[PDB]
């Protein structure tokens, strides 16, 4: 009964276009395919905008005020969004490919490089109410005979330098009266002009060409005219200049060549500050901070993004996304981290809070098909089509063991015993499930009985039974542990594609080729429920199709499913453009999510293969925190979260219950009543107000008297709040009071409080321990220095 | 001025 | 050097590390630390002791956490 | 081993000079072999792949991706038994 | 109740005594490494 | 009919394997890669039986790759009378290789996937088969 | 009541003075500060004569070998040349003050016995900036700067705010100036400053008692 | 759409917005012509009358 909304995209930090630093310099904006991602460098956080273009983004820009962001796709269609509120403001179609867009330093005007024409427009006022037609063109300039490479604003909002493919840099005046001031065309370069910039005084103009020549222009007597007083050359053996940027205040020139290396120069002296290489791929974009201390670089081929602090030669940000689609994903047991795997064969470990890759593993030769964690969480397992299964120790980030079959069987699915002592994998070519011992690495035995390829596996987290399904139209429950081995096959109407095990371990759900999600009781081995999914699934006609979408049957099933940790909902996805969230007990569709709206992607709407990228979801999972679910797709790891909680969802509300009455209860010191009333309203701000207003002396009295119905809610509130809050001791006092007061009740109902307790343990382990761990080491370090004999 | 405008030597000989 | 070699070997076994730690503690508390560094081979012996000491420290500390089940027993009995 | 029966291009000084300063050529073939294999695997992969298959991809260099966290130290990656 | 209260107290003190020695040594031995490194690097 | 692409694949297999012959026999680097190439071609179905590198020089042929084409595969399986009919069925979307519908006639079926090429469940062609046998069961919608 | 009117609420900076509070920022800052050294190392980017002096079995003089007759400084010397070459590369001549802002407040805080301004800027420096300042602290007798820095941190601990940041600062102090403190532990100024910090730092052990208790109950409750 | 507000129209030529958590009228309007219908957009950005 929660509303999930798209929050951020992991696995991709830069696709193409231009990256822009925020005016404050604390945030970086990177176009990620069809959307824009914003990275909080100082706070080490990220989010992705919910708005979506028809096609891939081409040019973006944020005004100095930090209120308006403009994004333009490859078709010229623009979207204006309110940066502060993250809401789309207006859509306008420029009807031409805009190479670049830049706001004036005043912010009143912004300029467009459209073909060989410079268009200047007026910036809509954010404060004013929504306008039907807010965009008004200030002027259109037509001087160049070829496409404009880039444009640069003067510091005073009075002149613009435009560099084109005509081997010419040309200046204009924003004010018509000032046309006589700047109406000059600069020539002399032997290749395309990539960048023209003002000096800080604006007396000097620097122009940079693709061939690698920097011309310094000054207004001097031969009566007076612009002349090339000094000429500098980049003596790159074959690399061509790809992107150029200049910071007038610090006189820093950052240039990225096609060879994949960038140089920092001090103008006009041309002193090579530093030269580094990110790789063999071209450096598509370069950006500078407002202060000029941070340089952001971007390479489109491998999706690399680098934020470089040249003052201290330190890396604020250093990331690279998956080159291939993410075939699988796995959450850490506490939800702190998510592991993703790609068709390349490389595994990447991500941090949910920061959204950044902690480590990359390249041991697997071929595509990694599945990734799973042990119940303890320190160890992670992965299977690959190269014919190996590998165990990864994530505390030390090492592959401490590798498992393989006798005859190099390709593995597609994987399952790990809750005890972390047995590993099982399945294949599309063998029909047997290979079992290994984690400690020894030897083949215990091969589970036989399937007459088709094994499509999916799963261990029960509690009962430790193994459930396998196949294209044999059957499901088998294996009781491998114990003196005797039993197998209980269950028949199904069609091939089984995906399988999910209920967290309590008492039921298993399977998605079939007929588009059916069927739920079975494991102990009784009888069906208990069924859900239709064919009609809910949204599949678009491919551009190459010769048959209609409604008649099409390419993918009207779900290839991946997963239970919610409460057990009452299933999220499903497949080779289609829809992610459907159902409710198991009542078998209805809670909500459907459109995966992508990019028109380029095929499914959104004799020797040569007709192939283009398609929209498809490879794997889906619920976050163990019970606030989000991640879906691996072609573009990247989509994460939908319920964090915002703008909805009004009162619980057992009454006429007497009002936010004013709750505050009055605090004023009268009726802390228990105020807290209960706040929960009944279910407003986070009111709950937070009451939570922080309860004195330490009164906490044990309040905690012991909380009604049992609200206990799962308050524990969930504390765990989520405490992870990012600063009141570490205040939260620990609350947790101690609740656990001591309601410890027995939680034990009696473990499944009810499974998610709430897990969030609590994450706070006590991931933040609380690190504080005391550093506090204690100082204590012992202190004692040694004072107690020990000093050096000679 | 450009049309686009806005609006001791320490000796190196040291005794060794 | 001979004594620290014994302390190194005893430390590896969890059943005998306790005697090793206190003897090492006595050495640090009754000798000039500057002199101990200069002894050749002392550093390589101290290389082996630290990782095992950290393992023993991670343990015992968990035993302290487990000991709070008694505290939870007492509060339940108080009810 | 094979003995060359033709006049050596390298003068007697050069042979002494070269030995003053397992095989570079052998490793040269190894790189080409990997390139040929990678290109061949891609071509077959495309022909037999249901879904799209992207084409596989001095000066100091920056390592975009690291096998371990930067804060993590090599010493902490070694077990006490390994030490 | 008194037995568990007692058994708790002496159990903690015995455990903390062992942990105090372990924590003291790891820091001291670490410091010895630092000084040899500084003087020899 | 142009076999330009398959000739390049066949040729590239020949050039690659020749370079392995040049590399010294005792090297583990060559022996591993030679086996991987043989395993890959065996998986693709080009090599019906496990072969040696010397055999791989001459067994690989354009006709071998053509045999793995889906419309050619369907013809041998008797799903289609003639190759052109097979191509039409593929374009119209009546054929599935495993759980995935393949509408590209150029698709080459791998060795393992050969057994699971079949008509889609709701194909009117499939209903014609079962109606002829009078084995059409409407519970299975086919 | 305006916060209620706009259905919003802001968490207090500190609910109570006696209650420990962390810094208002990311929790990875503490991890970054402690392991700043290794981060720098891990982030560093990846890198004949006419009369050939050859002798021995190579040139056929096997008799020399039978009779028993038979550069690292040059690399050190070249490494020397690189160091001075790095210096001629930069010739900044801008006028800079004798003392940095960090050290100026340190002197002033000792004079006024109020390091609040020094602590306020300490929370504000970047992790790289923090490490440089602590490492650059003077290490000569009478060790006034080291004593003042301990006095500043001791005041911060008493405030019960930014607890994690002040702890990691002292961890960096010992890392960079442990030998100086160890060699002169008997010195009264260091011992007095150190003792005052211990008196405060001893109090902040209740947090460990809370943290240990919660897991022992939480793990037990979730297990049995 | 968030379920927090109710916007109602009546024959007295007024449109009133009511805040359910507080149960009080937070905004009031006077329309020259009586509004026969009121509907929120699914997104909530637009109100159609
Ligand atoms: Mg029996």
């Amino acid at each position: 009964k929660s509303d999930f909304k798209f929050s951020n995209l992991l696995g991709t930090v830069y696709r193409q276009g231009n990256i822009t630093f925020s005016d404050d310099g604390k945030q970086l904006l990177s176009p990620v395919g069809n959307r824009v991602s914003v990275f909080d460098l100082i706070n080490n956080k990220s989010f992705t905008f919910e708005y979506e273009h028809r096609k891939n983004i081409a040019a973006i820009d944020l005004n100095k005020q930090g209120t308006l962001l403009i994004s333009i796709d490859e078709d010229g269609r623009a979207i204006l969004v309110n940066f502060k509120a993250r809401n789309v403001l207006h859509h306008f179609n420029f009807k031409e490919k805009c190479s670049a867009v830049k706001f004036s330093p005043d912010g009143r005007l912004f300029a467009l490089a459209s073909g060989r024409f410079l268009q200047i427009w007026k910036t809509p006022d954010v404060n004013k109410d929504r306008q039907f037609a807010p965009f008004v063109r200030h002027r259109v300039h037509a001087g160049h005979f070829q496409d404009i490479t880039s444009l640069t604003w003067s510091q005073d909002s009075r002149f613009i330098l435009t560099t084109s493919k005509d081997l010419s840099a040309k200046i204009w005046s924003v004010d018509s009266e000032e046309k006589n001031l700047a109406a000059t065309t600069f020539n002399g370069h032997r290749d395309y002009v990539m960048g023209a910039f003002f000096s800080h005084d604006q007396e000097k103009i620097y122009t940079v060409s693709k061939d690698g020549a920097v011309f310094v222009w000054e207004f001097t007597k031969r009566k007076y005219s612009w002349r090339i007083t000094k000429k500098h050359f980049f003596y790159a053996n074959q690399a061509k200049v790809k992107c150029v940027t200049f910071h007038p205040a610090t006189r820093l020139l950052a240039v990225g060549f096609t060879s994949g290396e960038f140089r920092l120069y001090d103008l006009p002296d041309f002193t090579l500050i530093q030269q580094l290489s990110m790789g063999q791929n071209p450096v598509n974009t370069v950006s500078v901070n407002q202060t000029g201390e941070w340089l952001a670089f971007g390479s489109s081929k491998l999706g690399q993004l680098l934020v470089y602090e040249w003052q201290s030669e330190s890396y604020i940000l250093k990331q690279q996304g998956h080159f291939d689609s993410t075939n699988s994903l796995a959450y850490s047991p506490d939800g702190s981290r998510v592991v993703t795997a790609s068709e390349d064969g490389k595994i990447k470990v991500w941090d949910i809070t920061s959204g950044f890759c902690l480590a990359t593993f390249e041991e697997h030769t071929s595509s990694v098909t599945a990734v799973q964690f042990a119940k303890r969480g320190q160890v992670m397992f992965s299977s690959s089509l190269d014919g190996t299964v590998r165990a990864w120790d994530l505390i030390r980030y090492r592959n401490f063991r590798t498992f393989t079959g006798t005859e190099r069987i390709q593995f597609n699915c994987l399952a790990v015993d809750p005890s972390g002592e047995v590993v099982c994998a399945g294949s599309l070519d063998n029909f047997d499930i290979h079992v290994w011992s984690v400690q020894t690495g030897q083949l215990l035995d091969a589970l036989s009985g399937h007459e088709g390829p094994v499509s999916c596996l799963s261990f029960s987290q509690e009962n430790s039974v193994l459930a396998s399904a196949s294209w044999d139209k059957t499901i088998r429950i294996w009781s491998i542990f114990g003196r005797s081995q039993q197998v209980e096959p269950i028949e199904v109407y069609s091939d089984v594609l995906a399988l999910s095990m209920r967290p309590d371990g008492k039921e298993v759900a399977v998605s079939t080729l007929k588009g059916q999600i069927s739920i079975f009781n494991i102990e009784d081995a009888k069906q208990v429920g069924n859900i239709d999914c064919r009609k809910d699934i949204i599949s678009g006609r491919f551009n190459q199709d010769r048959f209609t979408a409604k008649n099409s049957e390419r993918s009207k099933f779900f290839t991946t499913i997963h239970y919610s940790f409460d057990g009452m909902a299933i999220v499903a996805g497949g080779n289609n453009n829809s992610i459907c969230l159902y409710d198991v007990p009542n078998e209805v569709l809670l909500k459907r999510f459109i995966v992508s709206r990019n028109m380029a992607l095929n499914g959104t709407l004799l020797s040569t293969r007709k192939m283009r990228p398609e929209v498809r979801v490879t794997s889906v999972q619920f976050s163990p925190t019970a606030n989000a679910f991640a879906a691996a797709s072609t573009e990247g790891l989509l994460i939908y979260s319920t964090n915002d909680t703008i909805l009004f969802d009162p619980f057992d509300l009454d006429v007497d219950v009002t936010p004013h009455s709750t505050v009055e209860a605090l004023r009268e010191k009726q802390f228990l009543n105020a807290l209960v009333m706040a929960f009944r309203l279910n407003e986070e701000y009111l709950i937070n107000k009451v939570y922080e207003a309860i004195p330490i002396k009164e906490i044990p009295l309040v905690a012991s008297n909380i009604p049992a119905i609200y206990l799962p809610r308050i524990l969930k509130f504390i765990g989520d709040f405490a992870i990012e809050s600063q009141h570490i001791e205040f939260n620990l006092i609350w947790i101690k009071a609740l656990l001591s007061a309601s410890g027995g009740y939680i034990n009696e109902h473990k499944y009810l409080f499974s998610t709430a307790m897990r969030s609590i343990q994450r706070f006590i382990v991931r933040v609380a321990k690190e504080v005391v761990n550093t506090t204690t080491d100082n204590k012992y370090t202190y004692r040694f220095l004072v107690s020990t004999d000093g050096s000679m | 001025v450009a049309p686009t405008a806005l609006k001791d030597d320490d000796d190196d000989v040291l005794l060794d | 050097i001979l004594l620290m070699k014994r302390c190194r070997d005893w430390n590896t076994n969890a059943k005998t590390h306790t005697i090793a730690q206190r003897t090492i503690r006595c050495i640090l508390m009754h000798h000039n630390i500057a002199k101990l560094s200069e002894i050749p081979g002392m550093v390589k012996i101290v290389d082996a002791i630290i990782p095992y000491t950290q393992r023993h420290f991670t343990r015992v500390d968990n035993l302290v956490e487990q000991s709070y089940i008694l505290d939870y027993a007492l509060v339940e009995m108080d009810k | 081993f094979e003995l060359s029966d033709v006049k050596s291009s390298k003068s007697l000084a050069e042979i002494y000079e070269d030995d003053y300063t397992l095989s570079e050529e052998l490793q040269k073939a190894h790189s080409e072999i990997s390139e040929l294999y990678a290109n061949l695997v891609y071509k077959l992969d495309v022909l037999s792949s249901v879904h799209f298959v992207p084409k596989p991809a001095e000066t100091p260099t920056i390592s975009m991706e690291d096998a371990q966290p930067l804060y993590m130290s090599n010493a902490s990656s070694l077990a006490p038994q390994e030490i | 109740k008194l037995q568990i209260n007692r058994v708790k107290t002496e159990l903690r003190s015995a455990l903390k005594s062992t942990e105090d020695d372990l924590g003291f040594n790891v820091q001291g031995l670490k410091f010895v490494k630092q000084q040899w490194n500084l003087r020899h690097n | 009919e142009d076999y330009h692409k398959y000739n390049r694949i066949c040729g590239d297999i020949r050039r690659l394997a020749n370079k392995l012959s040049l590399l010294p026999p005792t090297d583990p680097f060559r022996r591993k890669h030679e086996q991987l190439l043989l395993d890959k071609l065996y998986a693709m179905g080009v090599l019906t039986t496990k072969s040696k590198i010397s055999d791989l020089e001459n067994k690989v042929t354009v006709s071998a790759i053509c045999r793995r084409r889906l419309p050619v595969i369907m013809h041998r399986l008797k799903m289609a009378e003639t190759i052109q009919d097979a191509v039409k069925f593929i374009e119209q979307g009546h054929v599935r290789v495993g759980p995935n519908l393949i509408n590209d006639p150029a698709y080459l079926v791998t060795r393992n996937m050969e057994d699971y090429v079949t008509w889609v469940d709701n194909s009117k062609i499939k209903k014609t088969l079962l109606r002829y046998r009078n084995q059409i069961d409407d519970f299975d919608f086919s | 009541l305006n916060d209620i009117d706009f259905n919003t609420y802001t968490s207090l900076e500190q609910i109570d003075k006696e209650l420990l509070t962390l810094s208002i920022g990311p929790r990875s800052k503490m991890n970054t500060l402690l392991h700043l050294d290794v981060i720098r190392k891990r982030s560093k980017p990846k890198e004949l004569p006419f009369f050939l002096q050859l002798s021995g079995e190579k040139v056929g003089d096997e008799a020399s070998v039978r009779e028993g007759i038979a550069h690292r400084r040059d690399q050190e010397a070249q490494k020397k040349l690189d160091a001075e070459e790095q210096m001629n590369k930069f010739k900044v001549t801008g006028r800079l003050g004798f003392e940095s802002h960090f050290t100026k407040q340190l002197r002033e805080g000792s004079q006024s016995k109020d390091y609040s301004s020094l602590l306020a800027t300490l929370i504000n420096f970047s992790p790289a900036a923090v490490d440089l300042e602590i490492r650059s602290l003077n290490s000569f007798e009478p060790f006034d700067e080291i004593v003042w820095f301990i006095d500043a941190l001791t005041q911060g601990l008493k405030s019960n705010k930014n607890f994690e940041l002040y702890e990691t600062f002292m961890s960096l102090l010992f890392k960079a100036h442990g030998d100086v403190i160890h060699a002169n532990n008997k010195n009264q100024d260091i011992a007095s400053a150190l003792q005052n910090w211990e008196d405060v730092h001893k109090k902040e052990d209740r947090l460990d008692d809370l943290v240990k208790f919660c897991m022992g109950v939480a793990a037990f409750v979730t297990t049995a | 759409p968030e379920g927090r507000w109710i916007v109602s129209a009546s024959l007295d030529s007024t449109i009133r917005t009511w805040d359910l958590p507080t149960g009080g009228c937070i905004d009031g309007i006077i329309v020259d012509n009586v509004a026969t219908n009121v509907k929120f957009s699914p997104n909530g950005d637009l109100l159609a009358t």
